[PDB]
DNA sequence: CGGGGGACAGCGCGTACGTGCGTTTAAGCGGTGCTAGAGCTGTCTACGACCAATTGAGCGGCCTCGGCACCGGGATTCTCCAG
DNA sequence: GCTCTAGCACCGCTTAAACGCACGTACGCGCTGTCCCCCGCGTTTTAACCGCCAAGGGGATTACTCCCTAGTCTCCAGGCACG
């Protein structure tokens, strides 16, 4: 066997698999949608270390990450991502 | 306290001086709409930034450090002010 | 007749003397209180230093000649000497807005 | 006597991990300190927007009667969102090629 | 008499097939042999992966379709449908290089 | 061994298929070496971070991560090779 | 009681004084080199964080911010900046 | 020597109530046996439908701009929404008044 | 002494701040949303029930109401709902 | 294999007949399109509430149950198959 | 090779800001009082980070079949032509 | 929680900015001619693609062992506050 390249697999065929049960994934898509998570993942952490920076901050919870993504996705993107953070952090205090 | 519409404010001579300063001969009188509807439109999402910088902070002031701020993630990096 | 230049040789002695000029275009306090007014729009009972005001209006004539720059290049593109709206949405476009 | 090892992910009642996330966040030197709430809201952002991009890729894909997801239907899913163009005006996707934006002069009469 | 199309309805053709189609548009053992040159310019003897050549190609496509959108833009900015050297000179000046 | 020209290797129809990708209905006769000297520029801009990265890591074999790498660093960010 | 607010201020004016010892400064000069420095020290920083996570190192190297300077600053002051810090290295390990 | 307390709705992540709508579906007497995905199922749906117009009850009272939902604000909410108006074609709704619907013959000129 | 009279009060109030935390409430309007609620409370129900009686099933289980919502919900509200009771239930199956 | 017009297999002289049970006495041309196409929203409508039981059936052939079930939840209650 | 489409300049034609100059007014310039909150200081507690263990989902590898790649024939559409 | 300080609020002159009208000149652009230049298609070449086979450079991994680097205690000295 090699090393594990690790990769957003599972989770994209899961999520697909809930919103989508019939439709089938190719390996091109994958790579794109791998590298989207990458590039989405790294914008939103740069941008959460710049406040943490700018604040004088050494923690980033869920505040920052609300700034942030007020800050980069527009608009109605940034108020549906809101709401179900919201969402997930509650359900996150409640275990 | 609360105000409607103080956009002329930035008078059309204002912006004749600055497409002066940007080299503009000729300066149609159709021009100066779209001048301060982009001007509108540039400052809303700078004042969005900030706003958003100033309420991260549990503040009630706008601070130009965090103007420079909302320069440096919209990538307008601003010198000459504490950045 | 009195004295009067040729349309032009008044826009080039504009355009020399603030290309040459380095104080402010625009008016302090509409600038302050179209900050205000787009801050109360936002959130309201907010408030400017003179500093940060200063900090919006250099970044106001930063991109607003920053356009004409470009928008002339597309004037001078299109063989005109006069500019239209056209160039200013398309070179916003071209820019990646 | 330990606890069952139940997930975070289903704490959150999603899929994207907050172990994976929180790794790459701690990993990737961001901060000294990390909030718990920080790796469960930028899975849920992210798990959003996959949702999303996935549906307009489903439906893009059955608008042209196909069953498996394609690059193409990714480009085309992108540029017809507008808030998504204007969030990866800049990237660029492989395979997927440009979604018919012709432009009318230079169409014929 | 055989049968001609008119200029322009081909070329209509081709932005339809071409803009349907997703695959690329260069042979790509010339792109390897340029890109180990240009390469070699810089570094001597350097290795590609063909996955690397791959990317490069789809990287460098995919700048080429940018700045001709861009010069598309350009050349109905100036009343033609022919694009010129002047346009893609506008388009990496708008562009910022 | 060495190579003198290859950008002629990419020939004018390709071009002419690259711009129909791109929209272009009519192009001109000198378009086509100037789109070669612009791919040529971009080139450089982009293979001497792609070098200076490989050179970094002290390897010999350009590799596709790095390209996106390279690609990123002048936001053209490329989907499709990394991971 | 006001807190110390850190600055280049005599550092830039030391080799202001090195470069032209008969011209003087202004304070909207100052913070025009105060962000700059700031600005082009967190462009090598990025850039060099970048680098470092690319090629899986876990330290900040001088060969790497020598990588970043190629990137970054571009051509003739680049190798300027290559002869500079090589030669600053050069009389740091000897010192 | 007992497990905690922890209701369904927050196994399910919702903030309507699974088990008052599992007792009013018990004693509301449509079978004698319910499968246990029942009444989370329609809370959920209910949830759906409450958020969908309460969305609309809001920017409605934002768009007359005032604070309060009122059955105005929810009458002109479902009448301006046509899968809503299908929902409840026969639906009276008290205060709520008509939404405005002017004919265009009845326009002068 | 008074007896309780049950209704949809706290529920109503919490979605309507997790939708809207800006936007306040009146009491008649928040009659309005309990029957709403009640009435298609009973609407789904009933269907449901009739369901059972007409597949001969003694139950109702999720695929009732599954079946029921594209009976009585259009659409892409019914695909809507299909898709929240689905990620609901797979949330409750997982815990 | 698929079918693409059998929606005209209701034809012009049976809509003739149609109406003529419900004693209309002179029809325009134009009301046969809109009546077969209210005749495919409604029994659109009917088989959607009929598919939604038979697979809910957990089968494959539609019987005239769950036809007579899906009339009965529309409100046009069916006399004559009832069990 | 052939050809049609494109580009563009001269002439003209109507046009629209540029600019000179008087007016207004309100920004600009100098002056005063107060407090919002900006910012600094003390408490502490919420909070997050790290480590042994342990496990359980996630990934490497393989195989299968069927959606899709490859293949073939008439229609419809686009366009062009000729009526 | 405190405090203190510059922003907020309010006040009073001063013509510069604005603004508006009017004369004037240049500005864009359409028609149309005119010239020209590249697309469509046919034909010919040729290496691209395929596909098939040998070989070895180095990418990547594992281990080893040592170079190095933050941290901390402490000490002192040059940059910042202040004038």
């Amino acid at each position: 066997k090699r090393s594990r390249k690790e990769s957003y697999s599972v989770y994209v065929y899961k999520v697909l698999k809930q919103v989508h049960p019939d439709t089938g994934i190719s390996s091109k898509a994958m790579g794109i949608m791998n590298s989207f998570v990458n590039d989405i993942f790294e914008r939103i952490a740069g941008e959460a270390s710049r406040l943490a920076h700018y604040n004088k901050r050494s923690t980033i919870t869920s505040r920052e990450i609300q700034t942030a993504v007020r800050l980069l996705l527009p608009g109605e993107l940034a108020k549906h991502a809101v709401s179900e953070g919201t969402k997930a952090v509650t359900k996150y205090t409640s275990a | 306290k609360v105000l409607r519409d103080n956009i002329q404010g930035i008078t059309k001579p204002a912006i004749r001086r600055l497409a002066r300063r940007g080299g503009v001969k000729r300066i149609s009188g159709l021009i100066y709409e779209e001048t301060r509807g982009v001007l509108k439109v540039f400052l809303e999402n700078v004042i969005r930034d900030a706003v958003t910088y100033t309420e991260h902070a549990k503040r009630k002031t706008v601070t130009a450090m965090d103007v420079v701020y909302a320069l440096k993630r919209q990538g307008r990096t601003l010198y000459g002010f504490g950045g | 007749k009195p004295h009067r230049y040729r349309p032009g040789t008044v826009a080039l002695r504009e355009i020399r003397r603030y290309q040459k000029s380095t104080e402010l275009l625009i008016r302090k306090l509409p600038f302050q209180r179209l900050v205000r007014e787009i801050a109360q729009d936002f959130k309201t009972d907010l408030r400017f230093q003179s500093s940060a005001v200063m900090a919006l209006q250099e970044a106001s004539e930063a991109y607003l000649v920053g356009l004409f720059e470009d928008t002339n290049l597309a004037a001078i593109h299109a063989k005109r000497v006069t500019i239209m709206p056209k160039d200013i949405q398309l070179a916003r476009r071209i820019r990646g807005e | 006597a330990r606890a069952k090892a139940k997930t975070r992910s289903s704490r959150a009642g999603l899929q994207f991990p907050v172990g994976r996330v929180h790794r790459l966040l701690r990993k990737g030197n961001y901060s000294e300190r990390v909030g718990a709430g920080a790796p469960v809201y930028l899975a849920a952002v992210l798990e959003y927007l996959t949702a999303e991009i996935l549906e307009l890729a489903g439906n893009a894909a059955r608008d042209n009667k196909k069953t498996r997801i394609i690059p193409r239907h990714l480009q085309l899913a992108i540029r017809n969102d507008e808030e998504l163009n204007k969030l990866l005006g800049r990237v660029t996707i492989a395979q997927g090629g440009v979604l018919p934006n012709i432009q009318a002069v230079l169409l014929p009469k």
